[PDB]
Order: C-alpha cells, then structure tokens, then sequence
C-alpha cells in the first residue's frame, strides 16, 4: 500500500532557506515521478515541480526557478525539497504527491491519488506591531425607536491575533468581531461592532478592549457619538 | 486558463453541490476534495471517472469547456474545499461549507465615516456593516461621487450565528487622507435577496 | 486482414563470428544473418494508426541492450543494494553494430513512409516488411548519436506536447559531427569538438520548428536544472570508456538571436565510478586504456524536456533531456508496428 510520510512543520524568517523530506513506501520508488504541491489558504494550489528518482531528473515551475531544489536518497527512498530566499508569500502547507497510474513500463504523473500528510511552513518577521484602534461612532441623532450600531476598527497590526471584548466582557449581546483581513502593507486589520438600543447612547458607556499579545499591547477605547 | 466557480457554496446536508471548472484547453481534468486539517484526496480523474473509495453520489460531467463536479445528498464528510486540476494547474477552489436553513432576512446596513483620530494619520477608512442576514449570498459595492470602486476594499464575513443562523459582513474602503478630501459622496450599495432593491447607505464628507 | 499485436521478435545482423568485438559476439549467438534481398510491399488504399510511445518493440530492444551490457561491460566492483560484488574487468573492444528486428511466422511489421510523420497518428504511405532497418544500440543522453535522419523537415516528436513530463524528441534532417577525444600523454580528462557554424544553424532551425508547435513564442534553451551527471551532461560510451561531456556551450542562445562562428570545444571526463543505466546502482571500472581514444559521431537528434509552471510569460524554455534510454529506441523504431495476420 503506497504511503508518503513527510517531515514536521517549521517556522522561518524572511531570507531563510527551508528543507522538507518525504519518505515513500509500498511501491518501487524508481518507477514514478514525485511532485511537490503547496497549498495556502485563499490561493490556487501550486505545483512546484516533479522529480524522477531514477536519475534525479527535475522540472521546476518557471515562477520558482532558481529558488527551488529537488533531490532524493535512493536507499532510504526519500524525496527532498528545498526552497531559498523565503518570503511571506511562501507561507503555505507543503505536500509531496505521486500519480495514480504507475508501472515499471509506464506512468501518468498528474492524477494525484497519493499525498503526504503535508508539511506546514510559516514565514514571518519576528517584528511585532501593535494595533491602531479607531472608534466607529454611532450616529448623529438619538432615534428613540430603533437600535444603533457602533464599534472600533483595529488596524495595522502584526502578527495575528488580536482579540476584542466590550466593557471588559460584560457586553456580549449583539457583538460581532469579524475575522481579520490581510492588507497590502503586509499588516492586518479587523472590525468589531455591537448593536445597542439607541436610548442608551448617552447613558451607558461603551469601551472596546483590544488585546494583542505579540506586541504586549492592551488598549481600551471609548466609542462615543460625535458632537456637532 | 482554469476558472473554478463558485467561490463558496453554503449548503445543508441532503442538498446537492454543483461545482464547475471552465478551461481554455481540453484534456484530462481531475477533481480533488480537501477536508479541514487533512491532505487533499482525488475524487474524479479523467473528467468523470470515480476514484477508489468514492461513492456514486459524486459524478463528473463536461459540456463544451465546462467540466462539472456534482455531489448529491451532501453528508458530513463531503464538506471542505474542492479543486479542479489539469496537468500542473489548479482552479482557485470551491469552499463547500455547512449552512443551516432559516427564513430569509435582509441585512441592516450601517456606514461609518473615518475617525477624526484616524484622519490625523494620513489614511481614511470607511466601514460598511451588513448585520444579521440570510442567506449568506450578499454583494457590496463602494461608490465615491457615484464612481464604482475597485481594489481599495476588503470584506470579512462571520461564521453562521449559532443562535439565529444569520451572517454578518464587514467591508472596508481605504483611501489616503488626501484622496479622501478630494471627494464628497461616499456610499456602499448592498444587494441581497431579502431586499426588494439594492439598499444604499451614504454620507456627505464634512457635514454631520 | 490483420490486427495490432505483440510477439517475440527475432533479431538479425551482419556480425562476424571471428570478431572479438562485444556487439558482434552478442549478435552471433542472439541473431541470425540478414537477408541479402529483402522484400518491401507498399500497401495502396491502406491507412494505419501508429503510436511510437506505446510500441512494445522498444521494450524488447531495451531488454536486449541491458542483456548485452551486463554480459559485456562487467564492473570490477559492483555496488548495488548495500552489497559488494568483486568481479574481473578486462578492457574490451567496443563499437556498436546495426541490429535488425524481425517478425516470426504469422506476424508482419508495418512501416510508415510519410516523410513528415511525427510518431503518432494515421499514415498514408504504409508498406509491409519482415524486418526493421539496422539499428545501432547507441546508449546516450541529451544527444542522440549515430541515428537515422529525417527525410524532409526537422520533426518534433512527443506523446503530448502539453505534458511537461513527456519527453520531446527532436529529429534532425542534417547531421552535425561531434568529435570526441582523449589524447595520449590527467588521463581522465578529455574533450569534444563541434562545428559551431553547423550547430548554431541547426539549432536555429530547431527553434523555428518549436515555434510552429508553440504559437510563435520565444524559444529558449537552458542547461539541465539538476539530476545525476548522467543527465546534466552528455553521457555516452566510447570504445568501452564512459564519457561525460558538458553541453553548456551547446545550448548558447546568443549565437541564435556574432563571433560564435568557430569550433566549440566541450570539456569531458571519463569516469570509472558510474551509475548503471540498467537501473541497478553504482559500478567501478578500470582506468582508461593508454593512447588516443577517439570517436566521431553523428548528432542526429536531441532529447528535450519543457519547463512547466503556472507562469504567464510569452516564452518557452527547453533543457537537454535523457535518462529513459527506451526513448533512444523510440527515435529509431517510430515508423514500425507489429501486426498479426488475422
Ligand atoms: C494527450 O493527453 C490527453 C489527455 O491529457 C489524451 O486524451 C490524448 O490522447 C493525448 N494525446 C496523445 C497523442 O496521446
Ligand atoms: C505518400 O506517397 C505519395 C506517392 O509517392 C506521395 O506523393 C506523398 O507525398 C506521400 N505522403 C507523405 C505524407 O509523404
Ligand atoms: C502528430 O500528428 C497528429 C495527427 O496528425 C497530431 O494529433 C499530434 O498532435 C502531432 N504531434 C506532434 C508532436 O506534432
Ligand atoms: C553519419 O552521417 C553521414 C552523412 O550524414 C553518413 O555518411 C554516415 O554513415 C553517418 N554515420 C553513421 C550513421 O554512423
Ligand atoms: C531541414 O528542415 C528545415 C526545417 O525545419 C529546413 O529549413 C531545411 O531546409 C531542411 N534541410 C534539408 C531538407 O536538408
Ligand atoms: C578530431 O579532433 C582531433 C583533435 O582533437 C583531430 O586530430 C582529428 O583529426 C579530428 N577528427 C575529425 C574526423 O575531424
Ligand atoms: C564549419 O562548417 C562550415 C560549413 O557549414 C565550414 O565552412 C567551416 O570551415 C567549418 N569550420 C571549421 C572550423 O572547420
Ligand atoms: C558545465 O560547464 C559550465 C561552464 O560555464 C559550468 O558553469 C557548469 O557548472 C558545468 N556543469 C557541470 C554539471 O559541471
Ligand atoms: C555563447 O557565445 C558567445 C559569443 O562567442 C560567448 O561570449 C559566450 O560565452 C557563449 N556562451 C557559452 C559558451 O555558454
Ligand atoms: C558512431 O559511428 C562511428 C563510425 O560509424 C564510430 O566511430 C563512433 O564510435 C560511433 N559513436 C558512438 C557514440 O557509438
């Protein structure tokens, strides 16, 4: 029974190199090529290249040319992948694969029936940045017959995660904290909002409490209606 | 080209999922399933052939350049993300997630102008909240002085609420303080099945 | 009426029973004498489908060449499977001879004679023969040596050009001599000389054929990306010695798109510690024979793999292929297929 075992996950800084292994068993290692596909959330699965164990022949994906190396060890039937000049964009889960059809005489590489369990690799700076917290003020007039939405914008922090509570956790009903988004700057931002009776807007006080462990940052911010 | 649609399917167990791939070049296409925290798995190869272990609830079809994976009677182990493959290339993926049926609810739309605290930074973020709606399918478009915006906005959606089975969406438009001060009318337009018409919430910069 | 079939071919040759040479010795005991007056029957109003990539004749030849090499080029020390075999390794007389492959009773070889046939597809000019032409079992990598030339234009061959894992075989219509030498008086060091004018002109013609198959994209050549020396270098056997030649200069895009006109000299080395293409492992052979070791050969083809990758650029990149020596036999056996009568 064909099995593909990979090496453990790792964390890396930008500029580093990485190497992961894939030990194959259950079949004649020489006869079929081995592929490396990487998966990253919100991105198309990316074929990085194949490697034929017999003579170590390789075909690297054009967009990775010069940064990637595929070797193998015949005796221990293990394939190896190496990636240089890592960036944030290299943060993904790395798989080794091999096609379904393989004989001593013939193969089709691409119907990937067999996958390794996957090696997750994270590339990020050790730098940490605290969040800016901006208030999302309710509105102008108090509508004594409806409800008001308010919140705070937790912007430009790195890395994940931030957390948001309201009134030190006493306020939870109608609260919505959205999953963070990754901006072009490389930094994260999320929104937290809470819907409340409008009549309470000039009576009850609303504080959003932002926690960002990596930067050792705890910020309290009062969201209040604009005066004009 | 290999274009996979749709991006997200929100379905209840029992319903059927219809995922499609449009391709520029004919040839053997495969479909892969990926359950959360697990390595992908070959489902269909050579267009319509079912891989070993795959029940006949999965089936492949092709009309012209359109290859389709349908999955009848969704079970728990059928949810996850699906990809199409042709040679070394893959589709963007289709996320098939569990949806709990409930009655249609139009969103409540709120819009938040930039903080005076933020404007001192040099950036301007306009936030548009779509609150407690169902189904998940919802379109947002930003308009500034009635001009459609592209590529200066990011969205975010919450998990289906465990109590009322609704979703909430937050979109954020980001402009420089300079670019921002150049325009007056900022608006987010929301189309949702719960609405008779696309609802637009807007404010005029400078006035309260 | 017939049908495609697979049988055990026999082989024929013009081997000399007196010759001490290795290919001749093998052929004497494995083959029969060639037919002086062969018989070719051109079939009119007959269209037949050919596939060089699923032609089992290739498999049988491969078995024979592995046989021949094991029974001849025995290493002094065999290192395979964690064990060590120590044999005797006498220096041998080595020069490949043409081997004909032929069908038994009940079976016939169909031959394609379309001057632009690419290996796969239907054929109009089909003839019926008992034996293939004489094929020299020249084991090589990157460059196909001493083979047959294409009649008309340069022919690109591939089981699928869109599959970057399938080998591309370039078939030349004009040979380019390669002159490899290990002089007399480092004894392992050697070199090969190519006419730069002829080569860059053939290579220029090859870039123009590949453009016909790849939407007029910029064709670019490059050295191999990796692998053992047996594929990152032109690997071949001359007079018994194992040669490894560096073809980096051979794939010079500069002389394709001035001063390049001259004699290209590729740096070579003869190795004694090699990896067996048989697929076994690593072997140790004796030091090279003393004196000038030389062989002049026809480059008659190139093996290429195309760079894959989810890029969007308007240019393709090719690199000298090799490894599967079965492909070497495909390049000569492509116009043949075995059928059984009824
Ligand atoms: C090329 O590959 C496709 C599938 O990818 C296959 O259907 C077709 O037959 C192949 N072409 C040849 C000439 O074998
Ligand atoms: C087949 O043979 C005929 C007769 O000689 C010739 O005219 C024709 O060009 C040949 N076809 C090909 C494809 O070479
Ligand atoms: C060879 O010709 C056949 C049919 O004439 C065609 O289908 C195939 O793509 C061709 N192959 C190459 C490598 O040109
Ligand atoms: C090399 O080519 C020349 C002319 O093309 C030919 O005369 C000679 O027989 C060839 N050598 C071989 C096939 O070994
Ligand atoms: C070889 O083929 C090329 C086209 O690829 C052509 O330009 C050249 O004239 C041919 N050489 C011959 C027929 O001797
Ligand atoms: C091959 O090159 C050698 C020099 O390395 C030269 O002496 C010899 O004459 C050449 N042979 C041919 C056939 O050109
Ligand atoms: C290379 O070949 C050309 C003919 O194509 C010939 O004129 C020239 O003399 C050759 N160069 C050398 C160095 O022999
Ligand atoms: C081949 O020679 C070139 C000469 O520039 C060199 O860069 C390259 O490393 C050599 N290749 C091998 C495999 O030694
Ligand atoms: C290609 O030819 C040019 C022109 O002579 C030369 O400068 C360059 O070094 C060559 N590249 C090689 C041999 O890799
Ligand atoms: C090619 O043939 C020539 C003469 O026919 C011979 O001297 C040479 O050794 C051969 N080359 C190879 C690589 O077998």
């Amino acid at each position: 029974q064909v099995r593909l075992s990979q090496s453990g996950g790792q964390m890396k800084k930008p500029g580093d190199s990485m190497r992961i292994s894939c030990r194959a068993s259950g079949y004649e290692f020489i006869n079929c090529p081995i592929n490396w596909i990487r998966l990253a959330p919100g991105k198309r699965p990316e074929w990085m290249g194949w490697m034929k164990p017999r003579h170590g022949a390789v075909s690297y994906a054009r967009q990775l040319q010069g940064r990637v190396t595929m070797t193998r060890d015949m005796y221990s039937e293990t394939a190896f992948l190496e990636l240089r000049s890592l960036t944030s964009d290299d943060t993904a889960v790395y798989f080794c694969t091999r096609g379904k059809y393989c004989t001593a005489r013939d193969y089709y590489n691409w119907d990937f029936e067999h996958w390794g369990q996957g090696t997750p690799v994270t590339v990020s700076s050790a730098s940490t940045k605290g969040p800016s917290v901006f208030p999302l003020a309710p509105s102008s007039k108090s509508t004594s017959g409806g409800t008001a939405a308010l919140g705070c914008l937790v912007k430009d922090y790195f890395p994940e995660p931030v957390t948001v509570s309201w009134n030190s956790g006493a306020l939870t009903s109608g609260v919505h904290t959205f999953p963070a988004v990754l901006q072009s700057s490389g930094l994260y931002s999320l929104s937290s909002v809470v819907t409340v009776p409008s009549s309470s807007l000039g009576t009850q006080t609303y504080i959003c409490n932002v926690n960002h462990k990596p930067s050792n940052t705890k910020v309290d911010k009062k969201v209040e209606p604009k005066s004009c | 080209v290999l274009t996979q649609s749709p991006g997200t399917l929100s379905l209840s167990p029992g319903e059927t999922a219809i995922i499609s791939c449009r391709t520029s070049q004919y040839g053997s296409l495969a479909w892969y399933q990926q359950r959360p925290g697990q390595a992908p798995r070959l489902v269909i190869y050579s267009g319509s052939t079912r891989a070993a272990g795959i029940p006949d609830r999965f089936s492949g079809s092709r009309w012209g350049p359109d290859y389709t994976l349908t999955i009848s009677n969704l079970e728990s182990g059928d949810f996850g993300v699906y990809y199409c493959q042709q040679y070394e290339f893959f589709g963007q993926g289709t996320k098939v997630q569990v949806d709990i049926k409930r009655t249609v609810a139009a969103p409540s739309v709120f819009i938040f102008p930039p903080s005076d605290e933020q404007l001192k930074s040099g950036t301007a973020s306009v936030v548009c909240l779509l609150n407690n709606f169902y189904p998940r399918e919802a379109k947002v478009q930003w308009k500034v002085d009635n001009a459609l915006q592209s590529g200066n906005s990011q969205e975010s959606v919450t998990e289906q609420d465990s109590k009322d089975s609704t979703y909430s969406l937050s979109s954020t438009l980001t402009l420089s303080k300079a670019d921002y001060e150049k325009h007056k009318v900022y608006a987010c337009e929301v189309t949702h099945q719960g609405l008779r018409s696309p609802v637009t919430k807007s404010f005029n910069r400078g006035e309260c | 009426v017939w049908k495609d079939a697979d049988t055990t071919l026999f082989c024929a040759s013009d081997a000399k029973a007196h010759e001490t040479e290795v290919h001749n010795v093998w052929a004497t005991h494995a083959c029969v004498p060639t037919d002086p007056n062969p018989q070719e029957i051109h079939l009119e109003n007959v269209t037949e489908n050919f596939n060089m990539w699923k032609n089992n004749m290739v498999e049988q030849m491969q078995e024979d060449v592995i046989s021949l090499w094991d029974q001849s080029l025995q290493p002094c020390v065999k290192l395979t499977g964690g064990s060590v075999i120590k044999q005797a390794c006498p220096k041998i007389s080595f020069d490949p001879i043409p081997i004909h492959y032929c069908t038994p009773a009940g079976y016939v070889i169909l031959k394609c004679n379309d001057k632009n046939f690419n290996g796969t597809g239907p054929c109009k000019n089909v003839s019926s023969v008992q034996c293939t032409h004489g094929i020299k079992p020249v084991v090589s990598t990157q460059l196909l040596l001493n083979g047959s030339l294409a009649e008309e234009e340069i022919i690109i061959r591939s089981e699928n050009l869109t599959n970057n894992a399938k080998t591309i075989i370039v078939h030349l219509n004009k040979s380019v001599e390669i002159n490899c030498t290990r002089p007399s008086n480092d004894i392992r060091k050697a070199y090969c000389e190519i006419n730069g004018t002829k080569w860059n002109k053939v290579l220029k013609q090859v870039t123009e054929k590949l453009k016909e198959h790849f939407n007029n994209k910029t064709i670019i050549f490059q050295p191999p990306s990796g692998g053992d020396l047996e594929i990152t270098m032109h690997h071949f056997n001359c007079r018994g010695e194992f040669f490894y030649c560096n073809t980096t200069q051979l794939f010079n895009n500069t002389c394709i798109g001035k001063g390049c006109n001259g004699t290209i000299t590729l740096p070579c080395k003869i190795k004694q510690i090699i990896n067996m293409w048989q697929g076994t492992g690593q072997a140790m052979y004796a030091p090279p024979i003393d004196g000038k070791i030389n062989c002049v050969s026809n480059i008659t083809g190139i093996l290429l793999t195309r760079d894959g990758g989810a890029n969007n650029t308007s240019n393709e990149t090719f690199r000298p292929g090799g490894g599967n020596i079965k492909d070497n036999w495909r390049s000569e056996l492509y116009k043949y297929k075995v059928v059984q009568i009824e």
